[PDB]
Protein backbone atom coordinates (compact mmCIF):
# COMPACT_ATOMS: atom_id res chain seq x y z
CA UNK A 1 0.00 0.00 0.00
CA UNK A 2 2.85 2.25 0.93
CA UNK A 3 4.11 2.31 -3.12
CA UNK A 4 0.39 2.70 -4.00
CA UNK A 5 -0.03 5.82 -1.80
CA UNK A 6 4.14 7.05 -3.18
CA UNK A 7 2.57 6.15 -6.80
CA UNK A 8 -0.32 8.79 -6.57
CA UNK A 9 2.02 11.48 -4.95
CA UNK A 10 4.07 10.56 -7.76
CA UNK A 11 1.73 11.00 -10.73
CA UNK A 12 0.06 14.10 -8.87
CA UNK A 13 3.63 16.05 -8.53
CA UNK A 14 4.10 15.25 -12.07
CA UNK A 15 1.16 16.69 -13.39
CA UNK A 16 1.66 19.98 -11.34
CA UNK A 17 5.48 20.13 -12.31
CA UNK A 18 4.12 19.55 -15.84
CA UNK A 19 1.83 22.29 -15.91
CA UNK A 20 4.23 24.71 -13.87
CA UNK A 21 7.23 23.96 -17.19
CA UNK A 22 3.99 24.43 -19.92
CA UNK A 23 3.16 27.80 -18.28
CA UNK A 24 6.42 28.85 -17.97
CA UNK A 25 7.42 28.09 -21.49
CA UNK A 26 4.38 29.77 -22.47
CA UNK A 27 5.54 33.41 -20.64
CA UNK A 28 8.82 32.82 -21.53
CA UNK A 29 7.97 32.94 -25.27
CA UNK A 30 5.86 35.75 -24.86
CA UNK A 31 8.25 38.04 -23.17
CA UNK A 32 10.78 36.82 -26.17
CA UNK A 33 8.53 38.44 -27.95
CA UNK A 34 7.74 41.88 -26.61
CA UNK A 35 11.45 42.16 -25.71
CA UNK A 36 12.60 41.64 -29.43
CA UNK A 37 9.90 43.99 -30.36
CA UNK A 38 11.35 46.73 -28.22
CA UNK A 39 15.05 45.60 -29.40
CA UNK A 40 13.76 46.81 -33.00
CA UNK A 41 11.92 49.84 -31.56
CA UNK A 42 15.78 50.76 -30.18
CA UNK A 43 17.78 50.04 -32.76
CA UNK A 44 15.13 52.12 -34.92
CA UNK A 45 14.41 54.88 -33.10
CA UNK A 46 17.52 56.03 -30.93
CA UNK A 47 20.29 55.29 -32.94
CA UNK A 48 18.61 57.95 -35.55
CA UNK A 49 15.39 59.41 -36.81
CA UNK A 50 12.70 57.70 -37.77
CA UNK B 1 15.55 53.45 -45.22
CA UNK B 2 15.18 52.18 -41.66
CA UNK B 3 19.44 51.93 -40.13
CA UNK B 4 20.32 48.92 -39.28
CA UNK B 5 17.54 46.98 -40.62
CA UNK B 6 19.42 44.32 -42.72
CA UNK B 7 22.93 44.96 -43.20
CA UNK B 8 25.24 47.38 -41.08
CA UNK B 9 25.48 50.80 -41.43
CA UNK B 10 23.82 52.74 -44.91
CA UNK B 11 22.17 49.71 -47.04
CA UNK B 12 22.78 49.38 -50.95
CA UNK B 13 21.12 46.15 -51.55
CA UNK B 14 20.89 42.43 -50.74
CA UNK B 15 20.83 39.03 -52.73
CA UNK B 16 19.10 35.99 -51.68
CA UNK B 17 20.55 32.63 -51.49
CA UNK B 18 18.65 29.15 -50.80
CA UNK B 19 19.57 26.57 -48.03
CA UNK B 20 18.53 23.12 -46.86
CA UNK B 21 15.94 24.29 -44.09
CA UNK B 22 16.22 28.42 -44.63
CA UNK B 23 17.13 31.16 -46.64
CA UNK B 24 20.85 32.83 -46.72
CA UNK B 25 20.92 36.73 -47.29
CA UNK B 26 23.86 38.89 -48.60
CA UNK B 27 23.56 42.56 -47.96
CA UNK B 28 25.58 45.28 -49.26
CA UNK B 29 26.85 48.03 -47.25
CA UNK B 30 28.36 51.28 -47.67
CA UNK B 31 30.48 52.75 -44.97
CA UNK B 32 32.96 55.24 -45.00
CA UNK B 33 36.18 56.04 -43.30
CA UNK B 34 39.41 58.53 -43.04
CA UNK B 35 37.95 61.27 -41.75
CA UNK B 36 39.05 64.94 -40.81
CA UNK B 37 38.85 68.02 -38.99
CA UNK B 38 37.52 71.36 -40.13
CA UNK B 39 35.84 74.89 -38.35
CA UNK B 40 32.77 75.26 -39.33
CA UNK B 41 30.01 77.78 -38.72
CA UNK B 42 26.02 78.10 -39.03
CA UNK B 43 25.32 81.12 -40.98
CA UNK B 44 26.84 83.76 -43.51
CA UNK B 45 26.44 87.58 -42.92
CA UNK B 46 26.98 89.38 -45.85
CA UNK B 47 25.58 92.94 -46.44
CA UNK B 48 23.92 92.86 -43.42
CA UNK B 49 21.33 90.08 -44.31
CA UNK B 50 21.79 86.21 -43.19
CA UNK B 51 22.24 83.65 -45.81
CA UNK B 52 21.99 79.97 -45.25
CA UNK B 53 23.02 76.76 -47.37
CA UNK B 54 20.03 75.22 -49.79
CA UNK B 55 21.36 71.83 -48.53
CA UNK B 56 25.11 70.40 -46.99
CA UNK B 57 27.24 72.08 -44.25
CA UNK B 58 29.43 75.61 -44.16
CA UNK B 59 33.45 74.40 -43.86
CA UNK B 60 36.48 76.63 -43.68
CA UNK B 61 40.03 75.46 -43.63
CA UNK B 62 41.07 78.90 -42.38
CA UNK B 63 41.31 81.32 -45.15
CA UNK B 64 38.45 80.09 -47.67
CA UNK B 65 34.35 79.35 -46.85
CA UNK B 66 33.52 76.23 -48.56
CA UNK B 67 29.96 74.41 -48.66
CA UNK B 68 29.71 70.51 -49.40
CA UNK B 69 27.50 67.65 -48.72
CA UNK B 70 27.23 65.43 -45.30
CA UNK B 71 28.65 62.19 -46.52
CA UNK B 72 31.78 63.27 -49.02
CA UNK B 73 33.52 66.33 -49.06
CA UNK B 74 33.83 68.09 -52.41
CA UNK B 75 34.42 71.75 -51.83
CA UNK B 76 32.62 74.17 -53.87
CA UNK B 77 32.85 78.08 -54.69
CA UNK B 78 30.15 79.40 -52.61
CA UNK B 79 27.52 82.12 -54.82
CA UNK B 80 23.79 82.54 -54.20
CA UNK B 81 22.75 79.73 -56.78
CA UNK B 82 22.94 77.23 -53.20
CA UNK B 83 21.68 79.41 -50.64
CA UNK B 84 18.98 81.40 -49.33
CA UNK B 85 18.10 84.60 -47.46
CA UNK B 86 16.09 85.12 -44.57
CA UNK B 87 16.12 88.51 -42.63
CA UNK B 88 18.83 89.45 -41.33
CA UNK B 89 21.30 88.52 -38.74
CA UNK B 90 20.89 89.95 -35.43
CA UNK B 91 19.85 86.89 -33.40
CA UNK B 92 21.76 84.35 -35.35
CA UNK B 93 24.32 82.90 -33.09
CA UNK B 94 27.90 82.02 -34.34
CA UNK B 95 27.85 84.41 -37.28
CA UNK B 96 30.73 85.21 -39.41
CA UNK B 97 31.15 87.96 -41.58
CA UNK B 98 32.17 86.77 -45.25
CA UNK C 1 14.92 25.93 -0.03
CA UNK C 2 12.96 23.14 -1.64
CA UNK C 3 14.84 21.97 -4.62
CA UNK C 4 14.20 25.16 -6.64
CA UNK C 5 16.72 28.10 -6.76
CA UNK C 6 17.20 31.54 -8.47
CA UNK C 7 20.23 31.64 -10.73
CA UNK C 8 21.62 35.07 -10.32
CA UNK C 9 21.51 37.07 -13.75
CA UNK C 10 25.17 37.00 -16.27
CA UNK C 11 24.55 41.05 -16.26
CA UNK C 12 24.78 43.32 -13.57
CA UNK C 13 23.51 46.99 -12.98
CA UNK C 14 26.35 48.71 -13.39
CA UNK C 15 27.75 47.33 -16.77
CA UNK C 16 23.73 48.50 -17.54
CA UNK C 17 24.51 51.77 -16.38
CA UNK C 18 27.55 52.10 -18.57
CA UNK C 19 25.83 51.34 -21.40
CA UNK C 20 22.98 52.95 -21.31
CA UNK C 21 25.54 56.29 -20.65
CA UNK C 22 27.51 55.34 -23.47
CA UNK C 23 24.47 55.13 -25.78
CA UNK C 24 23.51 58.42 -24.15
CA UNK C 25 26.62 59.83 -25.28
CA UNK C 26 26.41 58.66 -28.64
CA UNK C 27 23.14 60.15 -29.67
CA UNK C 28 23.57 63.28 -28.13
CA UNK C 29 27.61 64.56 -29.01
CA UNK C 30 27.95 62.64 -32.04
CA UNK C 31 24.56 62.02 -34.00
CA UNK C 32 23.05 59.25 -35.60
CA UNK C 33 26.58 58.75 -37.68
CA UNK C 34 28.20 56.73 -34.75
CA UNK C 35 25.56 53.86 -35.71
CA UNK C 36 26.84 53.09 -39.46
CA UNK C 37 30.67 54.04 -38.84
CA UNK C 38 32.84 55.96 -36.41
CA UNK C 39 31.16 58.67 -34.03
CA UNK C 40 32.27 62.44 -35.36
CA UNK C 41 32.24 65.61 -33.22
CA UNK C 42 29.41 67.85 -34.49
CA UNK C 43 28.25 70.79 -32.65
CA UNK C 44 24.27 70.70 -30.87
CA UNK C 45 22.76 73.28 -32.79
CA UNK C 46 23.90 71.97 -36.25
CA UNK C 47 22.14 68.14 -34.94
CA UNK C 48 18.93 69.82 -34.34
CA UNK C 49 18.89 72.32 -37.74
CA UNK C 50 19.43 68.56 -39.17
CA UNK C 51 16.56 66.69 -37.29
CA UNK C 52 14.04 70.05 -38.18
CA UNK C 53 15.26 69.67 -41.91
CA UNK C 54 14.77 66.05 -42.14
CA UNK C 55 10.47 66.61 -41.21
CA UNK C 56 9.58 69.28 -43.49
CA UNK C 57 10.36 72.45 -41.66
CA UNK C 58 13.12 74.65 -42.94
CA UNK C 59 16.21 75.38 -40.72
CA UNK C 60 15.45 78.93 -40.26
CA UNK C 61 12.90 78.38 -37.50
CA UNK C 62 15.13 76.57 -35.76
CA UNK C 63 18.03 79.46 -35.54
CA UNK C 64 15.72 81.98 -35.15
CA UNK C 65 13.56 80.12 -32.29
CA UNK C 66 16.55 79.06 -30.04
CA UNK C 67 15.91 80.52 -26.66
CA UNK C 68 12.26 79.77 -26.63
CA UNK C 69 12.66 76.02 -27.69
CA UNK C 70 15.63 75.56 -24.72
CA UNK C 71 12.80 77.06 -22.48
CA UNK C 72 10.31 74.79 -23.62
CA UNK C 73 12.63 71.98 -23.14
CA UNK C 74 13.63 72.84 -19.75
CA UNK C 75 10.13 73.17 -18.93
CA UNK C 76 9.42 70.12 -20.09
CA UNK C 77 11.60 68.31 -18.67
CA UNK C 78 11.53 69.86 -15.34
CA UNK C 79 7.46 69.08 -15.55
CA UNK C 80 8.35 65.07 -16.38
CA UNK C 81 10.68 64.71 -13.78
CA UNK C 82 7.91 65.05 -11.16
CA UNK C 83 5.04 63.63 -13.85
CA UNK C 84 5.82 59.72 -12.71
C1 LIG D 1 40.85 66.11 -35.02
O1 LIG D 1 41.18 66.78 -33.80
C2 LIG D 1 41.13 65.94 -32.64
C3 LIG D 1 41.43 66.82 -31.45
O2 LIG D 1 42.83 67.04 -31.31
C4 LIG D 1 42.13 64.79 -32.79
O3 LIG D 1 42.01 63.92 -31.67
C5 LIG D 1 43.32 63.72 -31.09
O4 LIG D 1 44.16 62.95 -31.96
C6 LIG D 1 45.48 62.73 -31.44
C7 LIG D 1 46.25 61.98 -32.51
O5 LIG D 1 46.13 60.58 -32.34
C8 LIG D 1 45.41 61.98 -30.12
O6 LIG D 1 46.72 61.84 -29.58
C9 LIG D 1 44.52 62.73 -29.13
O7 LIG D 1 44.36 61.96 -27.94
C10 LIG D 1 43.15 63.00 -29.76
N1 LIG D 1 42.32 63.77 -28.84
C11 LIG D 1 41.26 63.25 -28.22
C12 LIG D 1 40.51 64.18 -27.31
O8 LIG D 1 40.91 62.08 -28.39
C13 LIG D 1 41.85 64.02 -34.08
O9 LIG D 1 42.85 63.03 -34.28
C14 LIG D 1 41.84 64.97 -35.27
N2 LIG D 1 41.52 64.26 -36.49
C15 LIG D 1 42.45 63.78 -37.32
C16 LIG D 1 41.95 63.06 -38.54
O10 LIG D 1 43.65 63.92 -37.10
C1 LIG E 1 42.32 76.40 -47.82
O1 LIG E 1 41.90 75.91 -49.09
C2 LIG E 1 41.97 76.89 -50.13
C3 LIG E 1 41.42 76.23 -51.38
O2 LIG E 1 42.26 75.19 -51.83
C4 LIG E 1 43.41 77.37 -50.31
O3 LIG E 1 43.41 78.45 -51.24
C5 LIG E 1 44.32 78.17 -52.33
O4 LIG E 1 45.54 77.57 -51.86
C6 LIG E 1 46.47 77.26 -52.91
C7 LIG E 1 47.64 76.55 -52.27
O5 LIG E 1 47.27 75.26 -51.81
C8 LIG E 1 46.88 78.55 -53.64
O6 LIG E 1 47.74 78.22 -54.72
C9 LIG E 1 45.64 79.27 -54.16
O7 LIG E 1 46.01 80.53 -54.72
C10 LIG E 1 44.64 79.49 -53.03
N1 LIG E 1 43.43 80.14 -53.52
C11 LIG E 1 42.60 79.60 -54.43
C12 LIG E 1 41.41 80.44 -54.80
O8 LIG E 1 42.80 78.50 -54.93
C13 LIG E 1 43.98 77.86 -48.98
O9 LIG E 1 45.37 78.13 -49.13
C14 LIG E 1 43.79 76.81 -47.89
N2 LIG E 1 44.25 77.31 -46.61
C15 LIG E 1 44.88 76.54 -45.71
C16 LIG E 1 45.29 77.22 -44.44
O10 LIG E 1 45.10 75.35 -45.92
C1 LIG F 1 32.36 78.12 -28.37
O1 LIG F 1 33.03 77.81 -27.14
C2 LIG F 1 34.06 78.75 -26.78
C3 LIG F 1 34.72 78.22 -25.53
O2 LIG F 1 33.82 78.24 -24.42
C4 LIG F 1 33.44 80.13 -26.59
O3 LIG F 1 34.46 81.07 -26.27
C5 LIG F 1 33.99 81.87 -25.15
O4 LIG F 1 33.27 83.02 -25.61
C6 LIG F 1 32.75 83.83 -24.55
C7 LIG F 1 31.95 84.94 -25.19
O5 LIG F 1 31.51 84.57 -26.49
C8 LIG F 1 33.89 84.35 -23.68
O6 LIG F 1 33.36 85.08 -22.59
C9 LIG F 1 34.74 83.19 -23.16
O7 LIG F 1 35.87 83.69 -22.47
C10 LIG F 1 35.20 82.31 -24.32
N1 LIG F 1 35.94 81.16 -23.83
C11 LIG F 1 37.27 81.06 -23.91
C12 LIG F 1 37.87 79.81 -23.35
O8 LIG F 1 37.96 81.95 -24.42
C13 LIG F 1 32.71 80.55 -27.86
O9 LIG F 1 32.04 81.79 -27.66
C14 LIG F 1 31.69 79.49 -28.26
N2 LIG F 1 31.03 79.86 -29.50
C15 LIG F 1 29.71 80.03 -29.60
C16 LIG F 1 29.20 80.40 -30.96
O10 LIG F 1 28.96 79.89 -28.64
C1 LIG G 1 31.49 92.25 -39.29
O1 LIG G 1 31.04 93.36 -40.08
C2 LIG G 1 30.27 94.32 -39.34
C3 LIG G 1 29.79 95.35 -40.34
O2 LIG G 1 30.82 96.27 -40.66
C4 LIG G 1 31.12 94.92 -38.22
O3 LIG G 1 30.32 95.81 -37.45
C5 LIG G 1 30.95 97.10 -37.42
O4 LIG G 1 32.29 97.03 -36.92
C6 LIG G 1 32.97 98.30 -36.90
C7 LIG G 1 34.39 98.02 -36.45
O5 LIG G 1 34.41 97.20 -35.29
C8 LIG G 1 32.23 99.27 -35.99
O6 LIG G 1 32.87 100.54 -36.03
C9 LIG G 1 30.78 99.40 -36.43
O7 LIG G 1 30.06 100.20 -35.49
C10 LIG G 1 30.12 98.03 -36.53
N1 LIG G 1 28.75 98.14 -37.00
C11 LIG G 1 28.39 98.62 -38.20
C12 LIG G 1 26.92 98.65 -38.48
O8 LIG G 1 29.22 99.02 -39.02
C13 LIG G 1 31.66 93.81 -37.33
O9 LIG G 1 32.56 94.36 -36.37
C14 LIG G 1 32.39 92.76 -38.17
N2 LIG G 1 32.87 91.67 -37.33
C15 LIG G 1 32.07 90.84 -36.63
C16 LIG G 1 32.77 89.78 -35.84
O10 LIG G 1 30.85 90.94 -36.64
Amino acid sequence: EAEVQIDRLITGRLQSLQTYVTQQLIRAAEIRASANLAATKMSECVLGQS
Amino acid sequence: KRVDFCGKGYHLMSFPQSAPHGVVFLHVTYVPAQEKNFTTAPAICHDGKAHFPREGVFVSNGTHWFVTQRNFYEPQIITTDNTFVSGNCDVVIGIVNN
Amino acid sequence: FNGLTVLPPLLTDEMIAQYTSALLAGTITSGWTFGAGAALQIPFAMQMAYRFNGIGVTQNVLYENQKLIANQFNSAIGKIQDSL
